[PDB]
């Protein structure tokens, strides 16, 4: 009874919905603290 | 109209007894209203 009122439930809640990707170039919100990844990964050669 | 010995001389007053009664009970056939159906609403799943 509970499963069945919770299918209920879902059957009125789903319905279709919107489906948008977004990509994301890193090297531009790196580029936000102007320490972008062409040099940010370049630098970085340690053993820390 | 009594005999010398003060036994009476006529027969006595008879009464026939009551029939015994015959028991009945109530009998109601049970009432009832049908219930109206839900309100509908499109879902998201294909008839079949």
């Amino acid at each position: 009874l509970n499963l069945a009122e919770m299918e209920q439930a879902w059957l009125k809640r789903d319905s279709r919905s919107l489906e948008v990707t977004r990509t994301v170039s890193l090297a531009a919100v790196y580029r936000t603290d102007n320490v972008t990844l062409a040099e940010g990964i370049a630098d970085l050669l340690k053993g820390n | 109209n009594l005999s010398i010995d003060g036994q009476p001389l006529s027969l006595p007053v008879f009464a026939a007894p009551a029939d015994p009664a015959a028991l009945l009970s109530a009998a109601a056939a049970a009432s009832g209203g049908s219930k109206p159906l839900p309100s509908a609403d499109i879902p998201a799943m294909r008839f079949p």
